[PDB]
């Protein structure tokens, strides 16, 4: 996050020194600067990369989902939480193959009624559950579930500064992959063709279990809809080994792809 | 609001043009009004029409650009691709802004490539039975293949066989035959309807046959 | 100098007058568990010079057509020497390499192959099935695979393939292939080198995973400048790869591991 | 090495791989007037950059028949960039160059290029009438001209060309060109470099003088062992000439100079 170097002056060469030829074969990019080809003078840098650093890259909340309940069993919703969802901060997230962060999540909450003249509420009040891999998941919008004893909850009253919570970092490695090469089976010989078989990329089924969302509020005749917005932002961010970005859309968590295949558009050779 | 037309076909040789109309709404009239086109497109991030006062050329050589700008319009600007070969689809994008909102618009797009040319030859002798005495209707030159039909006048047209694409320079050639069969007449108005729904109505060419001994 | 050098691993020597000097991926060599980062609790076994040496896996051969390769590590040595034995007997191993790859032509050939080491080499299936590839596909051995020069969608729903289709310049994932110098690579440009050299020091989110199960690095080759000699539409050179494991050790030892094939 | 350099001169760099050393002449390296040794008493300009860097002229074809090409500074550079204006606004101008000759071929080309520079380098005419040649005549500009294989002498005396004749064999100043080698100069042996560069000072019997009125230098090149191929009755190849002129200070400073043409 700091300054770049000063432009030195340089003046006429006429030597043995060729900076200018290479080889990339080597696998080595040529760190060449403005005056090892052209005549330069003194310049004094104050531009720095204090906005290009790792942190201040993902630093901004992205959704990564948009959860919607019906208080008219839609009366409560279930998402497997996941980064995928979305577009926007999964490109970010692979330029890198591995990371490690805590996490910020804001809760942008809207609701409205469905009909233009009908029906009436009171002010709704949310419950947004987390349910660790193992938990019981709700089956009704009001069964023994929701008493979290255990669970995070988090009780948001419409019309209130969204809601927000930090998650440390939660991975059983030590750092997220974004990138798995392997299964999580091995497939035996002998072994039926049903056994043993698991999806490529994948890690366990269950890697960060999911929200359950409700509204606690009685539920009235009244058509109305609810939508919770997830926005996620990375902070104490660490990143490892860089990767060319996403070129063609996504096709599914993988990196499977099908349709915009040939992204670059046509243009001469010699033409400016 | 958004209102483009532009779903052209978009004749190749060429050349023809690629407008985008925008009609204006009515009460709250729209600027600043920039134009930007996108290509789509290897697009990261450029072969674009920009236009903020003096219309910039963003790098693709082988442009027009006709709206009435460095004053203003606004737009409904034509622009127009040659040439001559087929850069083809792939799509194109029509891109506003606006001082309300309007920093947007639609993406549209569609074809190209290119009309064909026909002519009849009619022969040779009839020893029979019971093949060719014999029409040939050559479509020569149109990537997109000419949907040649060989007709005539009676039921003794079922037999209609065809001379697939063997392209010529980025262009299909094809060939209709008939056979047509035996014996004697001259004499009747065979029509080839080749089409490709270019230029005006279905080139028609109607001939006659060789009669022998 | 940068061209000459000598490379011995326990009873195997490489030698070469036309290097383009190494390249130490991410400029770490590789290395053992440090007490600091050490997971499972048992004695590792470390074969040491029985499985770091060097092993020769199968020649192919580089065409005007050819379009690329591709093998995964530890896979592609999963059936060599006693490398193979530890890697199957242990539920948990680790090891870093030294990839050279060998190809040599004459002063009146062209052509240009770009190396490179990619850490969790992700590859896209051929089914509308997201991550539908199989095991066995997605593990072929020392043969590993072929790039291919477009997108071919199974359609079989009686018998899906569940292959991977690579496309060359996607990378065969997706990304554009111009951009795949941001891994570890080297260039074998036929009118200044023979091979390429490339360390790995072992790259995971763990100390150490499962070698049947997981794939830490991908080796892709790819004709950057298409092969050509003189005037002979006809001309094949091969390209012999030779990777050594280093700094092997395994944990869990219990009954082999036979997984199932083809 | 003796063969591999690099020369930065404003905005302009030249390598080259076959080079055969460079050549200084008289072993002085160009420099600006001294106040001992200076004259106009008015402030001199020195475009620095903007003039003293690397022009290309046109590039010349060498075969089987070439005869030699010659050219005169700072004629040659007479309508380069801001070299050019500087000259022609000025009465008074002085300059250093350094002239880079480029010519490549391959290993089963021969041939040798004889790249002399020449301080007052006058050439013979065509008429019986001495010194009859024109000014447009004895100043080609960066086209430069040639030389000839024999003395052919102009008799149209209505219309005389009054240009110059100058044979090869006797350096077109009826002299044995075999003896130009008393004179700065670098050979082009295709077997041994790409090019020949020599740095010259400003040679004059005066600090400064008219740029219009006299050339100072003269480069001739002239093939001293023809170009040859496997066994190509047809081999062609192009001669560029790169030149960079230096320490270019000017004096007397008034309306442009337009000197008439052809
Ligand atoms: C590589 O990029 C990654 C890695 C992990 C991720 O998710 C891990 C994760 C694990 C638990 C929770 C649970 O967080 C919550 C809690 Cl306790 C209470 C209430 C609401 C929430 Cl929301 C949330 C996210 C994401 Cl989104 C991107």
């Amino acid at each position: 996050a700091n300054n770049l170097p000063d432009t030195q002056s340089s003046g006429p060469a006429h030597s043995k020194e060729t900076p200018a030829l290479t080889a990339v074969e080597t696998g080595a990019t040529n760190p060449l600067v403005p005056s090892d080809t052209v005549q330069t003078r003194h310049v004094i840098q104050k531009r720095t990369r204090s906005e290009s650093t790792v942190e201040s890259f993902f630093a901004r909340g992205a959704c990564v989902a948009i959860i919607e309940v019906d208080n008219d069993s839609k009366l409560f919703s279930v998402w497997k939480i996941t980064y995928k969802d979305t577009v926007q901060l999964r490109r970010k997230l692979e330029f890198f193959t591995y990371s490690r962060f805590d996490m910020e999540f804001t809760f942008v909450v809207t609701s409205n009624y469905t009909d233009a003249n009908n029906g009436h509420a009171l002010n709704q009040v949310y419950q947004i559950m987390y349910i660790p891999p193992g938990a019981p998941i709700p089956g009704k919008w009001n069964d023994y579930t929701w008493q979290t004893s255990s669970n995070p909850s988090v009780f948001y009253t419409y019309g209130a500064p969204p809601a927000r919570i930090s998650v440390p970092y939660v991975g059983i490695a030590n750092a997220y992959s974004h990138f798995y090469d392997g299964f999580a089976k091995v497939p035996l010989a002998g072994q039926a063709s049903t056994e043993g078989d698991s999806l490529y990329g994948a890690a366990s089924l269950n890697d960060f279990g999911s929200l359950a969302v409700r509204v606690v509020n009685d539920h009235n005749p009244t058509k109305l809809t609810s939508k919770i917005r997830v926005y996620m932002k990375p902070k104490h961010v660490r990143v490892w080994c860089p990767r060319p970005p996403r070129a063609v859309p996504y096709y599914g968590p993988g990196v499977d792809y099908k349709d915009g295949l040939a992204p670059l558009p046509g243009k001469g050779l010699t033409t400016y | 609001v958004v209102q483009a037309p532009t779903q052209v076909p978009g004749f190749l040789g060429d050349s023809v043009t690629l407008p985008c109309y925008l009609q204006v709404p009515n009460m709250e009239v729209t600027h600043v009004s920039q134009l930007t086109w996108a290509r789509h497109g290897e697009s990261g991030s450029m072969a674009v029409f920009h236009q903020t006062q003096g219309p910039s050329y963003s790098e693709s050589k082988r442009l027009e650009f006709v709206a009435a700008r460095l004053g203003a319009e606004l737009r409904d600007a034509s622009l127009r691709m040659f040439g001559l070969r087929v850069e083809d689809e792939g799509s194109y994008t029509c891109l506003f802004v606006t001082f309300p909102q309007g920093s947007r618009s639609v993406d549209i797009w569609l074809r190209v490539l290119a009309k064909p040319q026909n002519t009849a030859e009619v022969q040779k002798v009839q020893l029979t039975g019971e093949p060719v005495p014999m029409a040939r209707c050559v479509s020569t030159g149109g990537r997109p293949p000419a949907q040649i039909t060989w007709h005539s006048d009676l039921g003794g047209m079922p037999q209609t066989s065809q001379v697939p694409g063997f392209l010529s320079g980025t262009v299909t050639v094809t060939s209709l035959w008939i056979l047509v069969p035996s014996s004697q007449v001259d004499g009747k108005q065979v029509t080839c309807k080749v089409e490709h729904e270019s230029f005006e109505k279905p080139q028609l060419l109607t001939v006659s046959l060789t009669v022998y001994y | 100098s940068v061209r000459v050098m000598q490379l011995t691993l326990g009873n195997s020597t490489i030698t070469t007058q036309e290097a383009a000097n190494s390249v130490v991926a991410y400029g770490r060599w590789p290395e053992y568990i440090k007490d600091s980062e050490a997971n499972p609790v048992d004695q590792p076994t470390e074969p040491d010079v029985a499985a770091c040496r060097f092993y020769t896996l199968d020649t192919v051969t580089w065409r005007k057509e050819s379009r690329g390769w591709w093998w995964k590590l530890p896979d592609a040595l999963k059936d060599m020497g006693l490398f193979g034995q530890n890697m199957f007997y242990h539920y948990l191993g680790r090891a870093g390499y030294t990839v050279h790859v060998q190809c040599n032509a004459s002063k009146f050939h062209q052509g240009a192959l770009g190396v490179f080491a990619v850490p969790e080499m992700c590859l896209a299936g051929d089914s509308t099935t997201h991550m539908f590839t199989k095991y066995e596909n997605a593990n072929p051995g020392e043969k590993g695979g072929e790039f291919k020069g477009s997108f071919t969608l199974d359609t079989n729903a009686t018998n899906p393939a569940r292959n991977f289709c690579p496309v060359d310049y996607l990378f065969g994932s997706g990304v554009l292939a111009g951009n795949a110098f941001v891994y570890p690579h080297q260039i074998i440009n036929l009118r200044t080198n023979n091979c390429a050299t490339l360390v790995l020091p072992y790259v995971n989110s763990l100390s150490i995973d499962s070698m049947t199960k997981h794939n830490n690095w991908g080796i892709a080759i790819l004709p950057l400048a298409p092969l050509d000699f003189a005037t002979e539409s006809s001309t094949e050179i091969p390209i012999t790869l030779t990777i050594a494991p280093m700094c092997c050790e395994f944990n869990g030892l219990r009954n082999i591991t036979v997984p199932r094939t083809q």
